[PDB]
């Protein structure tokens, strides 16, 4: 096996080396460590067959880190053929010196880069562009020293737009790793010439050149109506990813952009089509367009007013591409198409993914929330979806109604009945604490309060420390309110969870309660059933300043993330 | 009719789990559409594709039906294929096992050995409690028969219906007198089960059961002579499971009575020396007989040999073997727990080991080993085990720490040293419930306050995600706020308590987002009780009271708006209910 | 800004891997194939994972997983398109995406691999393109790769200059269980099969709403497209200045533009369905199908699909018109239609039993999806005006178009 | 009494399973899942014993496909091993050189074979000829 | 393979 | 024939706006 192999390397014969270096391929690609039989295939590595040089540099490239003593007799051969006339095997040997993962070989590699780097082929200059990238990554002091910034700077200002491409992209990457200091900025004739080669640039190259203009920041209306001009018609490519540049750039120069101007309104009109294409997309990039409409959602809201139809949910949608659609419509939510979006959760209440059906609950209550005019619809919507006898909807429409009554409880007292008996065996403690809590503050429509808390109390010492923080003020809430009734009751509590109950908390809370009764009960109706002022709900939208920098961070992983950018990067 | 081997091999050819789930389908289909027919022919073959799927994971419901069907019928393979599938698909929670105590009942009185045998391992595999209660009569019935094929299935039915019903045994107790002379090991092997299990389900038979000690010893002195037999012998043990069995009666006899345990003496010392564990049934034997040994009050050369013998196994390099005498050393704590302090350096040894398994069993043993005199050595022991423990031991050894020094504490101020030490090495590994426990322990003691107030305020402002150790400090904050400032009213000189640090940790640990509602609610009750505990600063708290009194939180924004109103309405009244919470045990 | 692209397989073994950064240590692909089973299991499953501070991107191929890790903040959807791109190059390159061929062509895949793209930065895209540089069975790079022109390749000559094009409809409409169609969208295709001699520019003209609103002809019927997206050969500037289509076509089938607006028209098949389903007895299927297409369109291969109980069994099909096929894999009913003449009403009655047993767990109601495909038939009434064809050596070309109408997301929430 | 004993393959599929306790079949299957989760993630020197949900969960395979088995903490350890052992050698010795091929093919023998020898989680044959021969008088009935 | 292989190879 | 709408003829240009 590896003997023979071993020998038939070491022939004479090309049929043998090339089945050879053919069946090494296969190991390697099996999973076989062939790292062993790197010095063998060394000498067979200077042949005339183009399918060999290209396995033999792949296997060095791949067996450079491993046997990095072994790779010192390589570099005559990369010298050897930086001069061939054939361009693709230059290429290909300028990809593999910027691939070899050597530190004494990068040093040796400098010339051929110099030489390289006014290369005639444009496939030679992109080559030598990305070497010369490669090459800054593993020794930025190296890149110095071989003074190869100023010939990457001078390489836009030349032709092959395709080469110019990866000049910049390369020059931004570099850039992306330096300490901003001698930035590779440039002056509108710059971004005049790289607009100019925008429309020649590749698919590839339309994002290299969209790139480097996420960096620059306009100074002149004039400027951005000229960048916002030209990258209007960006908004026309089958590329995804080139459109997603195209509207982080157009997101970004609206940042200095006046509304008073008419340019405004018509980069409203026209990204809103854009979305609606980007919208039916993959379901890869799916989840990539969601994330930035989210990002540029609360920028600029009023672009996507009437878009609501495309955000629902297919019945073939992705989990994580449903769950997106919730939190856009959540997020785009608004009167005007309030009975679609009840319409949808209702339909979305129906589906078997459970927590689809949490993710359904939680955007109902968030817009019951955010808008009151629809509060007797979710209200309804709600029991209905209680009398819908699901013990995961029932958890979920109890946490509803909970938070509900703390936000809007002045016309919620028609429901206290409905939801006085729903079946309160369930024992969630997010759901049984809220009904708890709903009961306590809500102890007036209820005749039968006391009663139901009877059940409630068998186990209080041992329910839960939340769950019997919320048993002990609704027994509190109670006996101030109606203390005929539960006048009893008040003692068995302040006894259970005073004398029985270890908690911490929980023991100073009872004693607290227990000494506020025995002080003055007349003062606790104004000390523990007071009117609490209005409940300050969790802002969902980003820090004014955090928005900003994901705006220019467009197409990123920290978009999809929700993450700074330096805190997700290791 | 297609055939079990045909399904197993197109689902052998199925490389997707959608395309085998579709084929399962495919498969479903045909069968429902057979069984909807009621057709009788090839049921068998339809039942053990249905069964084949059922064991593949996929839905089974509608093939209840046909194996009840079935079960009533009268070929041979019929019944075999509705036993198997009653046992398998049919439980008590199904509920459809209830229409088939009339099928069990039928085919309990019935001719052939093969349906009745087969009736009975269903009846046992799956036994209700109710139709265990319309089958009790019958099984006593088959229990006086003289099959020694069906007396085992019939002690099993009896046993299984002692075990779901355990009010039922009073009907057992004539059925099993004068048994312990069956010749066949299958049958006195049931026996000694069903003895065993009436025995460790009530004690009013202990005496009764009591009497058979004699002719036990005999039978386990025959069966040791007897050490060479075709049938149950296997390397080199013969009855192996015969032997255990007596071993575990010999146990569970006479535990705590003189005479049985003196009559089993000679045949334990005899067992202990005349048994090669060179195989896995020579150790497994020694180690039945260990344990019966400890278990009863035997003499005190029988403690010193299985003293001996577990510690000779402990040397032993297999891993079985290891966690068989870490289990019996484990087991024997208590009792000749003078004697276990030997292996003091296997114990400690044990928990560097690379089993899982044989590191709990070491942990555990090392737990139950801490003595009066010995925690305080064991004490850094367990902190350097916890340290560099398992993720999944970490929160094992907190808790075993703590409770070994709530229980055995040789100090306070030791006790609550590796207390604060657990706790600022334990992190998210400590569990919430312990801090309960860690609260009612830092209220009784009222001698050392100064000291666990300053680490505490050393350790909160480090760090704050810390929920167990963050809310030990907030409780102990606001316990001892009187003791932790001294004349820190106005202000004075630079001291590690300046009366401003404490609200400002406070403040940033209930707007922190690391905060889980429990913290946050300690939190503002250690910050409303300040208000009476410390003078020096006030008039500010009173501000975020208000401001915090609308949090997201229903029962957060009710304490916050009672504070709110307590501050501003019941100034003069705030130290009438600021009263220390009593200590209890 | 993906560390190195891989392509997996279901057993959880990488098919063939080439790393282009060689930031990330290729012994992480071990660990993605369990944190796939927990984050599926768990339902955390994305298409992006994380392991640690790198991120293991991969998507769902046909039989592989291309994951693609990466360990900076790159740019996500770069990757997307760039694993678009490879798949496209695969699926021209081979004719089926499964392990037999991701072990058979390794020879020419690890150098196409190699190509493609250097140091995470895509180079190479173009299939035919890279087809003249990379063959399974080399000289020097294409210059039209170097040349502006990628996308049509200077000096092809044919016999004829006939180009086939596609005028692909799809219908897709939402109609919610309570009978009204939220999402109706159509989605236009102008693909064009071009096999001509030369690099012929196509100068497109249709009827556009816009169009013909800017030369003053707009009151005539002129398509409203939405979204109008062209392919690489469109010139943006020449669509962006006047509505100019004005490009060079590829050798072969590509798509040159696609409409994307909305519908505010009647759907073009009405589908009413009754659900008799009895406790646990029988269920009845009183599916009715009205077709609101134009009576002069015919839809060709219609399958309505309708989905029957999970458990049922049993089924008895009393209908009217078209073969009714109870497919168990699908566990729906498909209304098979060969051709389905416009104005036709269909009527169906489906009949099965139940098993006694209740089942332990709900199945939920699936949408209900048709198949109709009616071509020949323009349902926007968008008309292609003219396709100017202009050669440098001069030819006369015989430009030739196909007008289909099929359905899309045309799903039907059930009751 | 062995509260479950499962025949679980190296890939992890099941071969056999024989549970003694009445569970929800979600439950049962999440069980088996956390079993073989745990099994698959275990190495060849961990004793083969494991205390998981305080039940002596004894794995020992002999060949690819794994055998487990589930009892309650009242009695030893080599007991578990030895039965299995016992088990395995009756079944090939009414099958003749047992594979894993004939595991799949056999299962209902496999499935009556095991009711016959173990019922309810207790030893029922201690013999090993005489359930054997139980087994094949039963077999030849039809 | 490994399926056809002995269980206990006696 | 072909499934999908038969293949038509397509002009130049618009002829009737110069």
């Amino acid at each position: 096996e590896i003997f023979e192999l071993k020998a038939e390397l070491n022939s004479d014969k090309k049929e043998k080396k090339k089945e050879a270096v053919k069946k090494v391929i296969a190991s390697m690609t099996v999973g076989k460590d062939v790292s062993a039989l790197f010095p063998d295939v060394v000498n067979c590595m200077q042949t005339d067959n183009l399918e060999l040089k290209k396995l033999v540099y792949l296997y060095l490239m791949n067996y450079a880190k491993s046997q990095p003593d072994m790779a010192i007799m390589a570099v005559n051969t990369f010298v050897k053929d930086c001069e061939d006339p054939n361009p693709l095997i230059r290429a290909l040997a300028v990809r593999t010196m910027g691939c070899i993962r050597v530190d004494k070989i990068t040093e040796y590699l400098c010339e051929p880069l110099r030489k390289c780097l006014k290369d005639e082929d444009p496939y030679v200059r992109k080559t030598a562009a990305v070497c010369v990238a490669k090459l800054h990554d593993i020794n930025a002091q190296l890149v110095e020293d071989q003074g190869f910034l100023d010939t990457l700077k001078d390489l836009i200002s030349d032709s092959n737009p395709m080469v110019v491409a990866n000049a910049v992209a390369a020059l931004s990457e570099i850039a992306e790793s330096h300490p901003s200091s001698n930035l590779l900025d440039l002056n509108p004739q710059s971004i005049n010439k790289l607009l100019t080669a925008l429309n020649e640039c590749t698919e590839w190259g339309q994002i290299f050149i969209l790139d480097c203009l996420a960096n620059y920041m306009p100074k002149d209306d004039r400027e951005a109506q000229s960048i916002c001009e030209r990258v209007t018609p960006r908004l026309s490519h089958a590329n995804s990813a080139v459109v997603l540049s195209a509207v982080k750039v157009l997101m970004k120069f609206m940042e200095m952009l006046s509304k008073d101007l008419d340019y405004y309104g018509t980069l409203l009109k026209k990204l809103a089509p854009p979305l609606v294409t980007l919208l039916s997309a993959e379901p890869e990039l799916q989840y990539v367009a969601l994330r930035n409409i989210n990002l540029i959602v609360q920028k600029r809201p009023e672009i996507l007013k009437h878009e609501m139809k495309v955000f629902f949910v297919k019945y073939n949608d992705p989990i994580y591409v449903k769950l997106e659609k919730l939190d856009i419509m959540i997020r785009l939510a608004s009167q005007a198409n309030i009975a679609q979006v009840l319409a949808e959760l209702r339909e979305y209440a129906t589906e078997v993914d459970v927590d689809f059906v949490r993710k359904a609950v939680r955007a109902i209550g968030r817009c019951a929330i955010k808008v009151e005019q629809s509060a007797e619809r979710c209200v309804s919507t709600l029991l209905d979806l209680i009398q819908t006898k699901v013990n995961y909807v029932v958890q979920e429409a109890i946490v509803v109604i909970k938070d509900i009554f703390r936000k809007y409880p002045n016309k919620y007292e028609s429901v206290i009945a409905t939801l006085c008996e729903n079946l309160d065996s369930l024992d969630e403690p997010e759901a049984r604490a809220a009904m708890i809590w709903i009961v306590g503050e809500y102890a007036e429509r209820i005749d039968n309060a006391d009663e139901l808390l009877e059940s409630f109390l068998e186990g209080f010492h041992d329910k839960s420390t939340q769950v019997q923080l919320q048993l002990l003020t609704a027994i509190v809430k109670l006996f101030l309110k109606k203390p005929t009734e539960t006048q009893e009751l008040v003692q068995q509590v302040l006894s259970l969870a005073t004398q029985d109950s270890d908690n911490p908390d929980l023991r100073d809370r009872g004693y607290i309660y227990w000494r506020l009764l025995s002080t003055d009960p007349v003062a606790a109706k104004e000390v523990v059933l007071a009117e609490k002022p209005l409940i300050s709900e969790e802002t969902d939208l980003i820090e004014p300043t955090l928005l900003d920098e994901l705006i220019c961070y467009i197409g990123t992983l920290a978009s999809v993330y929700h993450k700074p950018p330096s805190a997700f990067v290791e | 009719p297609i055939r079990l081997r045909e399904l197993i091999r197109t689902i052998r050819t199925a490389r997707t789990q959608a395309e085998e789930r579709e084929m399962i389908q495919k498969e479903c289909a045909a069968i429902r559409s057979s069984f909807r027919e009621e057709d009788n022919t090839y049921r068998c073959r339809n039942v053990a594709k249905l069964l084949y799927m059922h064991m593949l994971g996929y839905p089974a419901h509608f093939g209840q039906l046909e194996c009840l069907k079935l079960i009533a019928s009268q070929k041979f393979t019929d019944k075999r294929i509705g036993y198997l599938g009653a046992m398998l698909l049919l439980d008590e929670r199904q509920d459809v096992h209830l229409l088939m105590t009339n099928c069990i009942k039928n085919d309990l009185n019935h001719s052939t050995q093969f349906v009745q045998g087969l009736a009975l391992c269903t009846l046992g595999c799956m036994g209700s409690s109710e139709m265990c209660r319309d089958l009790a009569g019958e099984v006593e019935k088959l229990l006086k028969t003289s099959n020694s094929y069906l007396r085992k299935k019939a002690a099993l039915c009896a046993v299984h219906v002692i075990r779901k019903v355990p009010e039922l045994m009073e009907m057992f107790l004539p059925a099993t007198k004068n048994l312990l002379n069956e010749k066949n090991h299958g049958v006195l092997h049931t026996s000694v089960v069903l003895l065993t299990e009436m025995c460790e389900r009530s004690p009013d038979m202990l005496a009764h059961f009591r009497k058979l000690v004699p002719q036990l010893v005999r039978i386990l002195k025959n069966l040791i002579m007897s050490g060479y037999s075709p049938e149950h012998d296997v390397s080199g043990i013969s009855d192996p499971f015969l032997q255990v069995r007596i071993l575990r009666l010999l146990r569970i006899l006479g535990r705590n009575d003189d005479d049985s345990s003196e009559a089993m003496n000679d045949i334990l010392a005899q067992v202990a020396t005349n048994t090669e564990t060179s195989k896995n049934v020579g150790n497994a034997i020694l180690y039945e007989t260990v344990l019966t040994i400890m278990d009863i009050k035997s003499e005190s050369g029988l403690r010193v040999l299985a003293i001996n013998i577990l510690g000779r196994f402990l040397l032993n390099n297999d891993k079985n073997i290891r966690y068989v005498a870490l289990t019996s050393l484990l087991k024997t704590v208590q009792t000749d727990h003078n004697a276990v302090q030997r292996h003091r350096s296997t114990i400690v040894d044990c928990l560097k080991d690379l089993d899982v398994s044989i590191k709990r069993r070491a942990m555990e043993l090392s737990f139950a080993l801490v003595n009066g005199n010995n925690i305080r050595g064991m004490m850094k022991e367990l902190l350097y085990f916890l340290d560099s423990c398992e993720p999944e031991f970490k929160a094992d050894c907190a808790s075993g720490i703590f409770l070994a020094a709530e229980k055995y504490a040789p100090s306070k101020r030791w006790h609550i040293d590796t207390i604060m030490r657990v706790l600022t090495t334990a992190g998210s590994y400590v569990r919430d419930d312990a801090v309960p426990n860690l609260i009612q322990l830092i209220t009784n003691s009222v001698e050392m306050h100064a000291y666990t107030v300053q680490r505490l305020y050393k350790a909160i402002l480090g760090d704050y995600s810390q929920q167990p150790l963050v809310q030990v400090a907030a409780w102990c904050i606001g316990e001892y706020g009187d003791l932790l400032v001294s004349g820190q009213c106005e202000e004075e000189e630079p001291i590690q308590v300046t009366e401003d640090e404490v609200l400002d940790i406070l403040e940033s640990v209930l707007i922190s987002n690391m905060s889980t509602s429990v913290t946050r609610g300690y939190a503002l009750t250690a910050i409303m009780k300040l208000s009476t505990r410390f003078t020096c600063t006030v008039n500010r708290i009173k501000k975020v009271v208000s401001i915090y009194g609308s949090s997201i939180d229903v029962e957060l924004q009710q304490r916050a708006v009672e504070y709110n109103a307590l501050f501003k309405k019941y100034d003069h009244m705030r130290s009438a209910l600021l009263e220390r919470m009593p200590v209890m045990e | 800004s993906a560390s190195a692209v891989y392509v997996l397989d279901l057993k959880g073994k990488v098919l063939i891997c080439r790393n282009y950064r060689g930031d990330v240590d290729m012994s992480e692909v071990e660990h993605f194939m369990p944190i796939l089973m927990e984050k599926e299991e768990e339902g955390m499953l994305s298409p992006i994972l994380a392991h640690g501070g790198v991120r293991f991107m991969w998507i769902k191929h046909n039989n592989l997983y291309l994951v693609a890790t990466s360990k900076k903040n790159a740019c996500v959807s770069l990757v997307f398109s760039f694993l678009y791109k490879v798949v496209q190059v695969f699926s021209e390159y081979f004719k089926e995406l499964e392990e037999e061929s991701i072990r058979d062509n390794f020879v020419i895949i690890y150098e196409l691999l190699d190509e493609l793209m250097d140091f995470g930065y895509p180079q190479t895209t173009d299939s035919k393109i890279l087809q003249e540089y990379i063959t399974q069975e080399a000289p020097r790079p294409p210059a039209t790769v170097t040349n502006a022109v990628s996308w049509r390749s200077e000096g092809i000559k044919y016999r004829k200059n006939e180009v086939f094009l596609d005028v692909i409809e799809a219908v897709n409409l939402l109609v919610s269980a309570n009978g009204n169609v939220l999402r109706s969208e159509i989605v236009g295709s102008i693909k064009m099969r071009v096999f001509l001699s030369g690099m012929p520019e196509l100068r497109l003209g249709l009827n556009d709403k816009v169009l013909f609103d800017n030369t003053g002809r707009g009151k005539s019927k002129s398509v409203e497209l939405e979204d109008v997206k062209f392919h690489q050969c469109v010139r943006l500037s020449r669509f962006e200045n006047d509505r100019t289509i004005s490009f060079i076509p590829p050798d072969g089938e590509f798509e040159l533009m696609s409409y994307r607006l909305n519908t505010h028209v009647k759907p073009l098949i009405w589908i009413e369905s009754v659900i008799e389903k009895h406790s646990h007895s029988r269920i009845e299927y009183m599916v009715k199908a009205k077709s609101q297409f134009k009576r002069r369109s015919t839809a060709n291969n219609v399958e309505i699909h309708i989905p029957v109980p999970n458990d049922a069994d049993s089924p008895k099909f009393k209908t009217t018109v078209g073969s009714v096929k109870w497919v168990p894999e699908n566990s729906e009913i498909v209304w098979s239609v060969k051709s389905f003449p416009g104005g036709k009403e269909y009527l169906m009655r489906a009949h099965f039993g139940l098993p006694s047993v209740e089942a332990e767990d709900k199945e939920g109601k699936p949408p209900i999806s048709v198949k109709f495909e009616i071509p020949y038939f323009t349902t926007s009434g968008i008309q292609v005006r003219y396709l100017k064809i202009i050669e440098k050596s001069g030819y006369q070309a015989l430009p030739w178009v196909r007008y289909i109408t099929q359905n899309g997301d045309y799903q039907l929430r059930t009751q | 009494m062995i509260h479950f004993i499962l025949l679980f393959s190296r890939q992890g599929k099941l071969r056999l399973q024989k549970w003694y306790i009445t569970l929800p079949d979600k439950e049962r299957k999440k069980i088996t899942r956390e079993i073989v989760q745990i099994i698959l993630s275990r190495g060849h020197r961990t004793s083969s014993f494991v205390d998981w949900k305080e039940l002596k969960l004894v794995y020992k395979r002999y060949a690819s496909l794994y055998f487990c088995c589930a009892i309650e903490n009242q009695d030893n350890e080599l007991l578990t091993l030895e039965i299995v052992h016992r088990y395995v050698e009756l079944l090939d010795k009414y099958f003749g050189n047992v594979c894993e091929l004939d595991i799949i093919f056999n299962f209902e023998k496999a499935y009556f074979i095991l009711d016959e020898f173990i019922i309810g989680g207790e030893i029922q044959e201690t013999s090993k000829k005489i359930a054997v021969k139980a087994i094949e008088d039963s077999d030849m009935l039809q | 393979k490994g399926e056809n292989t002995s269980l206990l190879h006696p | 024939d072909r499934k999908g709408g038969s293949y038509s003829q397509a002009a130049g240009s618009d002829s009737a706006q110069s």
